[PDB]
């Protein structure tokens, strides 16, 4: 991983998580469920979609061979038309196995940069309201339910609504 | 005691499918998509909607010419592409040369559509005798020749002057092939065409040719040590093809107009004829694909993918399937 | 975004700053001001830069077209000769339009990695003396001002002359 | 840097380390040292190590010159010959050189992700049992020892057994 | 209550500009540099110091040669490069072929100061005729020739065996050019040349030629079914050009002292000149840019930019500008 | 009162070490490894276990057909390579061409086993003699001529007409060489060979050549103003090659046989052999390297890394060494 989130500290994905790429799983007083994000799953299929048709239109145009005849006193012209229809194509599938490694890296390492981008934005929302358990996963301090929980997903979430409460049971484990 | 939880995570599935990096090789992954084409119907169909030009063991030369041997193709027309065997039987049935036979196969590469038209009937030559005629250009185990063009022998003992001409009263491109004989000995000179010392002329707009016999104590091919060498031009409409000579003129029977031009190819096969349709055909076998690559053949005709060496290409559109 | 700076987590740009690309917005008792950073900048600007004359450079040498005549029984070489050439500018206009694209993407997440390493090298020194609140902001719980200000910036960061008063203000909010 | 580690936050290296590339230093009660992580620098000679080899086996196959005649009336063909060898020689310098360039800044920035990754993956661990004090260190709050050095590295680091003894020194200083 | 803030930023301002990716098209962005260059004076000028060559309606045949339509380009000096039109009218004035022509051109693109000499006088042809003359190579309406090159023919009844030789005494290649004419039929042959079998040689140290002209019936060409080939080589210093001739004989007057090779091009276009400068020429318009790229056209001359097929190649310098 | 401490930190050694990148040159590196080889023994080896033909001041022309200035290679049989001069001195000692040379060439640089053979002794010419013989063609200041091909002239002042074959009882492909002279007059023409309008006719299955000489004034190249053209041609297992000819025949004596064929080469190079023993193999050094790339010369033999133009090529394996 390039960027720590995938098999780096939120080791292990969700079989369960069947909607998307990337979401969330909560746990409330209610009950328990796995959510994909939405926004963020289909900029992903946008750009990989992008990258696909991009990768091909660049190849629309590349050498096309022809064949063509020579008799036995043009041996010379004869090698030099065999090199140089070689040499195109040794270019081209030169040109294409290095773009799809090229990409097929930049793509993992992009999965990794979305999940680390969803994680870092619901931790700069919750702050202090929660304890980050280094998991992927965020124990909060106050109580977080079934409307609470597509609060901090959309972003639409109100932190003074639930500022104080958290406050207190925070310093309760200290004093 | 334990709270309320939200996770951060990631999608994963039963999914053996594997890409490739360039710092690590077979990652599992949970999507894919593969965008080589590998696979091909192993036959030859028509194009679109045209059958192909298929020569079993007939060259272009002996299709052209006539060889006995090739009667089937007195009379093709229209074709989609050309298969020719990468050493086909019957050819030049009597031995000898074809002048600039690779630059005519190249043209012949450029047209689809073949109109063959009378241009001198044997009933001309009335003075000179037609049926010129060989045991290596046979059909049932009796002498014949080439069908397009005639060999033309002594009548009695004398033979006259030839001078001929031909005007291209039509709006296509006319192909005109002849040729000239050489014997092995003046005796044999004599027997044939009486006159001794003979040479054969063309001449066009552009062409201003003069060929003479080569006498020369020569191997055998087919039994026979004579040869007979072969040449073509291209007549322009509105122009007139001229030709002279006192002996060994090949001359032209038949022409062949040139209705459409086109693209298309003269492709190496040893395959036949599949009775089946594609869009994009190979020596070895037709495509159907979406691909943007493929990895049958270089040589291709018809809307095809682009041909690549690999043999394997997949780009990763998911993400790293842990185990 | 790549890193989820900017677009991400700093929503938003400013029109107000001219002198730079990377810089800092304070607010004190004295007052306000857009604060463009210089050695980030700059180091970007080298960056960049670099990176253009150095496209050209590996483009300075590459495939030149010349007229060539042929008969009409030189067909075979005369198509030949169409192919190379055509291969040859097909080869260097795939090879420009990719190195661009490619380049492109790299550049714009640079731009994105230079946002993120400015922010995080503040927050680093800052530290418990101030209080993130997720917009690419800092409030301070001590005063700070027209001089504290040019102190994170130069890196030049006296902690402990601040450390004490912070931790007075940040408890008495608990008890 | 493009991850802010190497020359970032942890300006400086260790000439004390030998034994890798990514490791440790630690202090505690009992003394010092210098540890190389091993999990983490043998998966980076794993992918420099076949990211040599990949650059070398895609140039495997590729343009071979040999040495043709012509006479002085065959002046076309033998510049066409002269520009399709010079054209594929030019064509294969660009793509080693230009192949190098883009992995060699790849292969420093993978460094770079793999110093954060190593840093992240303790700090995950301690949380508020010890202190960032922004350089790359960690001051322990509670005692940690040559056996509680082997506990955040392998990953097997019990957290409760900890836990309690450091939130008392850690609010000692503010009550 | 609220306190002191520092906030962590990026530039933004009110570009349109946008640049592509491969992920995402069409980014609008702060600061953006183009670097293909995508437009020309539509004019042919001089490049640096020096004119071209602009042939107008001519052929380098029919320039070298002196064909009568043609006369401005008789002494043509240096050029930088030169221009000729696709298919230009006057050319070989008097039908047939150029030997080896494009070879020539080829060598022509090599060379930019041609110093024409007088290498034969007519005054050398005491015995024969130098006012060989037709109606296809005619100025104002009245018969001429190629200003270059002279057709020999009897003089009295008789046509004397030739034999001149000319010695290279410059330090420079000489290009000399010569000919020799097919007849239609020995009536005509008799008529201009008296001898009735003739043949025409020329030998250096290296060339050791020996032509012989073709009686046969030709299509018209210009109204003529005569025809004339011609020849040319490359005589080095101090190597001596010989020519032996009984008839048919269309011999040098002047040749071209290569004075100066470079650098140059025979580009094709149906512009005029332009009467303006610059350092990058193509055969559409010269090119006045910094760009390291230009879309324009593929064969250029003169210090150019990279040509690309790109319509459109714009790096990101600055960051993405939100709305 | 401060505790316990874990840092996390990073390699750092004494490299001068530098690699580049594209946005940042020589930047300083903890470890690299250098893919460029750079140098070569200056040598010209023997190739595996295989000795090199080093021609010397000899041309492949002069070696085949034998010009006493070569006799040093009158019998070379197995080589892995050819070594041949930019400009060598010592090739057709008699002035002239040889036809199609550089397709022979081409076919030269297939083989690498040559076995000479005796294919028409002089003991057949009884009644012509073979003592032609030249200044130009000296070997120590008195007159010879090419080892391997005979000049036949008049015997008493007789030149019958030859006709003699050669059949190739062999399984391995046969080169032969023969050849024609011009002489300059009618007067050397009947002083050499008697008969005045001659011939040469060379017959197998597949060539039907007539050469006849041409008579000219030509200047003088080794103080001759005649000429002689060479030709050669291959002669299949089991065909049979005829010769007929009633003067200026230049005939066979030696021709050759090709045990094996191989990948070779015809390199140019001043050097002289090295006396050494390589895998791979330039016209200006031998290399010994396992790195992928080399830079020293685009021409090689064996197995070799791929040429580049750089100068510089190392790829960062270690990171950023701060100072
Ligand atoms: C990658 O997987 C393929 C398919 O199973 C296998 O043939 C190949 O050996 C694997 N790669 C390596 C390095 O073993
Ligand atoms: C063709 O030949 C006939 C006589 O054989 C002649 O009258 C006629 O004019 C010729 N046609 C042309 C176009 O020369
Ligand atoms: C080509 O493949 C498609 C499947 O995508 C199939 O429906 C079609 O029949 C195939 N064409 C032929 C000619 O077999
Ligand atoms: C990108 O912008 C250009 C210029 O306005 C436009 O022509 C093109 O359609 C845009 N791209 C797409 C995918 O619409
Ligand atoms: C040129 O010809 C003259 C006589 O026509 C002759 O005397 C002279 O030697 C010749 N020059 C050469 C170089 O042969
Ligand atoms: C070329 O463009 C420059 C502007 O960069 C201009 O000053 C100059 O006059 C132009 N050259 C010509 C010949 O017009
Ligand atoms: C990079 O280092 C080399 C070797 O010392 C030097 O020649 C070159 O000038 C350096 N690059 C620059 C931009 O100075
Ligand atoms: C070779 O020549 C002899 C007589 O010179 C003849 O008898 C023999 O048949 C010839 N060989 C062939 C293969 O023609
Ligand atoms: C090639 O280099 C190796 C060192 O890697 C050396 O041992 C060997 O002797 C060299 N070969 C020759 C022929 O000098």
């Amino acid at each position: 991983g390039l960027f720590g989130a995938i098999a780096g500290f939120i080791e292990g994905g969700w079989q369960g998580m069947v909607d998307g790429w990337y979401g969330y799983h909560h746990s409330n007083e209610q009950g328990s469920g796995y959510a994909a994000d939405k926004e963020s799953t289909q900029k992903a299929i946008d750009g990989i979609t992008n990258k696909i048709n991009s990768i091909i239109d660049k190849m629309n145009t590349q050498f096309e061979a022809v064949g063509r005849e020579f008799n036995n006193l043009e041996r010379r012209i004869e090698n030099l038309n065999k090199k140089m229809e070689d040499g195109f194509l040794d270019v081209w599938t030169y040109n294409a196995e290095l773009l799809v490694l090229m990409e097929n890296e930049r793509t993992l390492d992009f999965h990794d940069s979305n999940v680390k981008n969803l994680y870092e934005k619901v931790r700069l929302q919750l702050r202090d309201n929660a304890k980050e358990l280094g998991n992927g996963c965020f124990e909060f301090y106050h109580k977080c339910d079934n409307e609470c929980m597509e609060s901090v997903k959309n972003g639409t979430y109100d932190y003074p609504q639930y500022s104080e409460e958290a406050r207190l049971n925070r310093e309760e484990i200290s004093g | 005691d334990p709270g309320d939880q939200i996770c951060v995570g990631y999608h994963a599935n039963n999914s053996t499918e594997q890409v490739d990096t360039i710092m690590e090789k077979n990652i599992t992954v949970t999507h894919a998509q593969d965008i080589l084409e590998k696979t091909h119907n192993g036959k030859l169909c028509n194009l679109n909607g045209v059958k192909p030009l298929i020569l079993k063991d007939c060259s272009v030369a002996g299709w052209l010419l006539g060889n006995p041997m090739c009667d089937e193709f007195l009379n093709v027309s229209e074709w989609s592409y050309i298969v020719e065997k990468a050493s086909p039987a019957n050819g030049l049935c009597y031995p000898g040369d074809f002048n600039d036979y690779e630059e005519l196969k190249h043209l012949l590469s450029r047209i689809n559509h073949f109109e063959k038209i009378k241009i001198i009937p044997k009933s001309y030559w009335s003075n000179h005798e037609t049926s010129g005629v060989s045991s290596a250009c046979s059909y049932l185990e009796n002498p014949s020749f080439f069908r397009n063009v005639v060999w033309l022998t002594k009548k009695d003992n004398t033979y006259p002057p030839i001078k001929v001409n031909y005007t291209n009263a039509n709006q296509k491109d006319l192909l005109v092939l002849w040729g000239i004989h050489h014997p092995n000995n003046e005796a044999e000179q004599k027997m044939i065409y009486q006159n001794l010392n003979t040479y054969v002329s063309v001449g066009t707009s552009t062409l201003n040719q003069r060929l003479v016999p080569k006498i020369a104590t020569r191997s055998k091919v087919k039994g026979l040590s004579g040869r007979m060498d072969f040449f073509w031009t291209i007549l322009k409409p509105n122009d007139t093809i001229n030709f002279d000579s006192n002996g060994n003129f090949i001359a032209p029977e038949y022409a062949y107009k040139i209705v459409k031009k086109g693209d298309s190819a003269i492709m190496k096969s040893e395959l036949e004829y599949g009775n089946c349709n594609t869009k994009c055909q190979t020596p070895i076998g037709a495509i159907n694909s979406s691909m943007p690559f493929h990895n049958i053949h270089p040589l291709t005709i018809g809307e095809c993918p682009k041909y690549v060496k690999s043999n394997r290409l997949v780009l990763a559109t998911g993400l790293r399937n842990a185990p």
